[PDB]
């Protein structure tokens, strides 16, 4: 257990030691150094979970240094593992050994090797140091590092502009969600002193009895950061476009790393959320809102990977409902099953982008079951855990715990517009699998493929986090309800895909007809742009910033103060003409003076 | 008792590197190296020796070093130096600049290279002389004494592709900036030892005697008008703030004059040490204004930065950019903002000097500095495009660098002390992200957009890389581990906070 901190060091020695080769080791050297240096990261996350539940779940705490202080302001370097701890640990950790596994196979014969693979691994290292904080400046530490191995890994391909505009676009979006959680963290501090988490719910009741606006405020920027860091409202429009990198980096930041640390942040500070109830139930109506709205994107979209990153948001969206229902245990086992299908997705989608020469459009792609029959079942048991296809994929058992426990608290709402949601989320998944896989013809992988094939399965729902005593448990549903909700999303599922298969299977005829109507055009191009979102933010924020530096760029407070040194030139120029050389001007000066100083001895007399 | 020596130094330094040329071209660099390391030798044992980890706040003055002389008796005034925790980390990051601007120079055979040498070392003289000063009349002397070789070392060893009336502009801008900004320092002084003679009857230029100076309110205003307008152009705040790019434009080409003493933060220092102190009640009353102006000056400069077609203004409009934050970590009157302010400029003065030390071999690879004729030079460079990367990253305040650390401290003394400027900072913040993304992608990434970028570049030199990754591995440090520089300064800042707020 004391060997915590080495699932920061490993990816830490992998990153500078790949960082510092610069390519002059070989492909496989390089692979070697990578893949284990996350592996025996996820190896001693396997120890330390061996020897957490073998010590009876005890919150255990490992300090390293004091990172700051400056009289009452005391940041420590410390780790904290408890069971959510522990769960995002190992997570990050054995997916992250998958898709390392996986680039190790798909990165062969590229430039950069070494550095992809020490951005992949300082992204571990990052992640690591995010889940593993107890205060709230390491976790924006691992928040921020996150970020720029997230904007690093995104424009990989340097070559191409529309990467590094996409990366930019990216690291602009998630820095102003940090900013949001600087503010949270100033807040925080200003009014409890402290920014460890378990001190925070401690001394928050007690400060907070007479006034509730500033921990209110509080949990707002926090609700804030998260959804800079989960691509939810308002801060969603960077995920679509920053979709153009790798498929192993589209599989890290979509299924294991980056879009869960929203997630993570409001499970973690999920008492100064139960205090303030509206923050809470604010969190659950954007995830609502985020869910249908990423849906409906999906819907209309051409692209795979485009469809697979509005499905990744409307799943955050899910686990956003869920943190907002207090359904906290079913966010995190929803976060866990997710982790596993969109890895299994995004890695079968790669291998799909390798088959099919380098093409991206679904259209073109037609009748890929023949050609590869192992990434299809892949396609097909991700889309049917994505869809929560029931009694056989931990999709299904993840989104029942999550619609019980909206039930269960009230919230009606929340539970239909999750329930539209899942009938829209098989819609677009089976409508992509069809259309890519049906139609007219046009040891180092395979392992991962097949771990995430099981782990897609029930298989991934038999593993439950040691959340009991960590987060709080939610509320009993009735035998009957719980029963009546698990066969209406049964029958919603099964009616969603019985539905893509009557459009998108067969010739698609009606499904023209809807699509070139005026009104149908109309809704696909609403959808097909994230509801005009990127425009407005483009309209809003880029063009009068671009604008201002135009207008800008000459310096107008530099011209401002050489306006005395123009009057100076122009004043000495002018008094030049004086010296005209002539003898009787100069007497003539002296007369002029003469009269000017006898004048003014005359007046001030 | 080494504070003597540790001014002197330099400038003995300096006249060994002039008197030494005819011995050879290839000796005054050597005389500058050992001449900095002496200097940097002997900043570090002032740190081992003075104990200012255990040193207490005890109320100004309190010097963990002083050294005394009369000057000019007739007016009072002594060559009076004292060192205590800010100076001494000054002190150390001037040494430490220095020997970076002497090592960044090394390939220079010019036959006139004992001047330029010599020229460097006043500089760094002056600026240690500025930080270790404590009489008004000598640290207004040593502020004016080390502009003339900043001076003729942009005049006459500047930017060769450019031309010379370009460079003379430029250097007779950056001079009568500093100069008129100094004489109206003056004057403020002058008027202070004034109304003390008038109000005790003693001829005194001591900093520890002028505080105790009765001042109505409207006078005081005027004198900390005097001196944060100094401040002001030399830090620089805006609008005062034209001559850094001016200068930075046209420095020489190896980058060494911003090291030498455009980089350090004498400035901030001075506002701490000397507007804060004499004047609280009136820096009380400044502070809504100096604030603001330092939110004008933080957007401003992100703005100019992101519009700049040239690496060295934009790394001068991030320079603008970061003191426009130290200028509103000052007037806050925190303990938290003012050790976030000296982290910040630490980091800053690394930073910066990675980032000026990079875009001088960057133009000496690819022979010019507009960003619109490179690009994708990650492909056709060895260790340059990872490292600007890296400092790039460093400078929009990322966390594992000190830049986070001190911007973070400074935000958060501010929101303990005011919302709104803190919210607009952090904002500001943003821009700062954006402005060093842009640069980064402009320069290094994309295709080429030339054909001196197409090309392969040789790489860098063993040494030149060898002071980088030093500056890397003392910014990672300082990210990771800034306790031991919060603990050389904590007495310091103590002190000044405490006098700016009991007096208030
Ligand atoms: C954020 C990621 C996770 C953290 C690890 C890596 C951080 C960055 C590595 C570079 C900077 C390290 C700076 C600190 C080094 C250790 C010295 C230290 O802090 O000692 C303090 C402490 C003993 O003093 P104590 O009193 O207990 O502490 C309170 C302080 N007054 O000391 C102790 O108690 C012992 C602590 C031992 C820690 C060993 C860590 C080894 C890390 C190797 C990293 C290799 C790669 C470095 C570069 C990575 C990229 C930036
Ligand atoms: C801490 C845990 C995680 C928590 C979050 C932390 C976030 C902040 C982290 C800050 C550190 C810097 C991160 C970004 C650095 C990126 C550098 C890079 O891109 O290196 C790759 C490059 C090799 O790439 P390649 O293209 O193959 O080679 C060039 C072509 N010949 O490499 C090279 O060209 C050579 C190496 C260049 C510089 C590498 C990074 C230097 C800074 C970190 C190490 C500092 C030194 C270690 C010791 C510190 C003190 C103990
Ligand atoms: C979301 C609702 C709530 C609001 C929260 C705050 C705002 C969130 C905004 C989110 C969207 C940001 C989009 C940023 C895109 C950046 C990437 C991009 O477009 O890059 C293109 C360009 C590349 O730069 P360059 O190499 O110069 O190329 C010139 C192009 N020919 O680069 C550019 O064109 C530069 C783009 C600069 C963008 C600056 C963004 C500033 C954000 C300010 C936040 C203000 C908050 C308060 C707002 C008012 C509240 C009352
Ligand atoms: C915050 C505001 C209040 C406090 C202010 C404190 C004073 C210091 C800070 C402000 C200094 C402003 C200086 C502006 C001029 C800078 C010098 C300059 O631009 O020199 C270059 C210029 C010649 O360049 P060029 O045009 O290329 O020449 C070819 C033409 N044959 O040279 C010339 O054209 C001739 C230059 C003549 C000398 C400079 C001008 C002196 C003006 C008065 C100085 C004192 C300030 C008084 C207040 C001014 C208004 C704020
Ligand atoms: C171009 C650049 C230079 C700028 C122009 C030159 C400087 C202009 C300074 C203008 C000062 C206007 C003063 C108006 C009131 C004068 C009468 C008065 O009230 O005197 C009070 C006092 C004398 O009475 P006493 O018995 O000594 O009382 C002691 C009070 N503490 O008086 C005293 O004890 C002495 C009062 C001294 C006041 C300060 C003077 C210098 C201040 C710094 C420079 C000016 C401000 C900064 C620059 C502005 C923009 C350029
Ligand atoms: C060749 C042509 C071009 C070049 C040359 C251009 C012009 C150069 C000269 C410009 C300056 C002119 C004089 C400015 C100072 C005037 C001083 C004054 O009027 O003081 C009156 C009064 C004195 O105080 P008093 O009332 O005596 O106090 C004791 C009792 N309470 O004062 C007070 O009570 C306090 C008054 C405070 C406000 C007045 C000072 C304004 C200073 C403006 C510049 C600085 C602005 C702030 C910082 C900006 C960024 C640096
Ligand atoms: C003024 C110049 C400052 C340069 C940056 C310095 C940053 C602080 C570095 C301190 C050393 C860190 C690594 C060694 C830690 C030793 C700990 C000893 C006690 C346990």
């Amino acid at each position: 257990m004391n060997m915590l901190a080495l699932t920061i060091i490993l990816p830490l020695i992998g990153f500078v030691l790949l960082a510092f080769s610069r390519g002059r080791w070989s492909e496989n050297v390089s692979a070697i150094v990578g893949v284990g240096s996350v592996g025996l990261a996820a190896l001693v996350t396997a120890f330390i979970g061996v020897d957490f539940f073998a010590n009876g779940e005890q919150t255990y705490s490992q300090p390293l240094w004091t990172w700051m202080s400056v009289g009452d302001f005391n940041i420590g370097f410390n780790l904290v593992l408890d069971g959510l701890s522990l769960t995002m640990l190992s997570v990050v950790t054995g997916v992250g050994f998958l898709i390392h596994m996986y680039a190790s196979w798909y990165m062969r014969g590229e430039e950069g090797y070494s550095r992809f693979f020490a951005y992949t691994n300082l992204f571990i290292a990052s992640m690591v140091v995010l889940v593993l904080a107890d205060n709230l400046l390491l976790m924006y530490l691992g928040w921020e590092g996150v970020g720029l191995c997230s904007y690093l890994l995104i424009g990989f391909y340097y070559t191409d502009p529309k990467n590094g505009a996409a990366a930019m676009k990216a690291f602009v979006v998630t820095r102003v969600g940090d900013v949001f959680l600087a503010f949270a963290l100033f807040i925080l501090y200003n009014e409890l002193g402290t920014l460890n988490f378990r001190e925070m719910v401690e001394l928050a009741p007690a400060h907070f009895a007479d006034g509730n606006n500033m921990l209110m405020w509080a949990t707002l920027m926090l609700l804030g950061g998260a959804v800079g860091k989960s691509a939810q409202l308002p801060l969603q429009t960077w995920l679509a476009d920053a979709m153009a990198g790798p498929t192993p980096v589209s599989a890290l930041i979509h299924a294991a790393t980056m879009v869960t640390a929203g997630v993570y942040l409001i499970a973690r500070t999920h008492g100064l959320f139960l205090m303030t109830p509206e923050v809470l139930h604010l969190v659950g109506i954007v995830g609502a809102v985020t869910l249908l709205l990423a849906g409906f994107a999906a819907l209309v979209q051409t692209d795979i990977k485009r469809v697979l990153a509005y499905s990744t948001m409307s799943q955050i969206g899910y686990m956003f409902l869920a943190l907002g229902v207090q359904a906290w245990d079913a966010a995190i086992f929803h976060l866990m099953t997710h982790a596993f299908f969109k890895a299994l997705l995004f890695l079968a989608s790669g291998s799909v982008i390798l088959a099919c020469h380098h093409e991206q459009n679904i259209f073109k792609m037609g009748g890929l079951r023949k050609s590869i029959p192992l990434v299809y079942l892949c396609f097909l048991v991700g889309g049917a855990a994505l869809s929560a296809l029931p009694l056989v994929t931990a999709g299904f058992f993840s989104k029942d715990e999550i619609l019980a426990g909206a039930m269960a608290n009230g919230h009606i709402n929340l539970m239909v517009a999750g329930l539209v949601g899942a009938f829209m989320t098989s819609l677009y998944t089976f409508r992509m699998i069809f259309i890519v896989f049906h139609g007219k013809e046009q040891v180092t992988h395979s392992l991962p493929l097949i771990v995430l094939l099981i782990l897609s399965t029930f298989v991934g729902a038999l593993i439950v986090p040691p959340l009991q005593g960590v987060l709080p448990q939610t509320t009993e549903l009735a035998h009957g309800s719980m029963l009546t909700l698990e066969i209406t999303s049964g029958v919603v599922a099964v009616v969603g895909i019985l539905l893509a298969a009557w459009l998108w299977l067969g010739k698609r005829t009606l499904v023209t007809s809807i699509a070139n109507s005026a009104p149908g055009r109309l809704l696909s191009t609403w959808w097909y742009n994230a509801w005009g979102f990127d425009w407005l933010y483009d309209k809003v924020f880029v063009k009068p910033f671009l604008g201002i530096a135009w207008l800008l760029k000459r310096d107008p407070l530099n011209s401002m103060m050489n306006i005395p040194a123009v009057l100076s030139r122009f004043a000495g120029k002018g008094l030049l003409l004086s010296e005209n050389g002539y003898l009787r001007w100069y007497v003539a000066s002296m007369s002029i003076g003469a009269v000017v100083v006898l004048a003014l001895l005359m007046v001030l007399r | 008792m080494l504070l003597p020596w540790l001014i002197l130094i330099p400038f003995i330094g300096g006249f060994l590197c002039w008197q030494t040329e005819r011995f050879g071209v290839k000796v005054p660099r050597w005389i500058a190296l050992i001449t900095m390391g002496l200097t940097l030798a002997l900043s570090l044992q002032l740190w081992l020796q003075g104990g200012y980890s255990l040193t207490q706040s005890a109320g100004i003055p309190q010097w963990q070093s002083e050294f005394d002389m009369p000057w000019i008796p007739r007016f009072g005034i002594s060559i009076h130096l004292a060192i205590d925790g800010l100076s001494l980390l000054m002190v150390v990051l001037t040494g430490l600049l220095g020997v970076l601007a002497v090592l960044c120079s090394w390939k220079e055979i010019e036959k006139y290279q004992g001047f330029f040498h010599l020229n460097l070392m006043w500089i760094l003289g002056g600026v240690i002389g500025v930080f270790l000063a404590i009489d008004m009349f000598l640290f207004f002397f040593f502020w004016e004494m080390m502009l003339v070789p900043m001076y003729f070392l942009i005049a006459l060893w500047g930017h060769k592709a450019s031309d010379g009336k370009t460079r003379i502009t430029a250097a007779t801008k950056f001079f009568i900036y500093t100069q008129a900004s100094g004489l109206v320092m003056l004057i403020a002084i002058l008027a202070l030892v004034f109304v003390h003679y008038n109000a005790t009857g003693v001829w005194t230029f001591n900093y520890e005697e002028l505080l105790n100076t009765p001042m109505s309110s409207g006078v005081e205003y005027l004198l900390m008008l005097g001196f944060f307008i100094a401040f002001a152009v030399k830090m620089p705040v805006v609008p005062l703030h034209g001559w850094l790019p001016d200068a930075h434009s046209q420095a020489p080409t190896a980058g060494s004059v911003d090291l030498a003493g455009i980089l350090l933060k004498t400035a901030a220092y001075g506002l701490l040490r000397f507007s804060l102190p004499l004047f609280p009640n009136a820096s009380a009353e400044f502070a809504p204004i100096a604030m603001w102006l330092g939110v004008i000056g933080i957007f401003y400069g992100a703005w100019m930065a992101f519009a700049q077609t040239d690496i060295k203004r934009l790394i001068a409009y991030t320079s603008v950019s970061h003191m426009g934050f130290v200028l509103i970590a000052i007037y806050t009157g925190s303990q938290l903002a003012y050790q976030g302010a000296v982290i910040q400029m630490i980091a800053h003065g690394l930073s910066a000097a990675g980032l000026f030390i990079l875009c001088g071999q960057l133009y000496e690879r690819i022979h010019t500095r507009d960003m619109r004729m490179m690009g994708g030079l990650w492909s056709k460079m060895k260790w340059l495009p990872a490292l600007s990367l890296f400092f790039a990253v460093a400078t929009l305040g990322m966390p594992g660098t000190g830049n986070f650390v001190g911007e973070f401290m400074i935000l958060f003394g501010s929101f303990q002390v005011v919302p709104v400027i803190t919210v607009i900072s952090t904002f500001g913040l943003v821009f700062a992200s954006v402005y060093s993304l842009a640069m980064l992608h402009r320069a290094y990434f994309g295709k080429a957009k030339s054909q001196i970028a197409s090309q392969e570049l040789p790489g860098m030199s063993l040494r030149e890389l060898f002071m980088i990754l030093l500056l890397v591995v003392l910014l990672v440090l300082l990210g990771f581990y800034p306790q031991p520089i919060l603990d050389t300064s904590h007495s310091a800042i103590g002190n000044i906070q405490q006098w700016f707020v009991n007096s208030v």
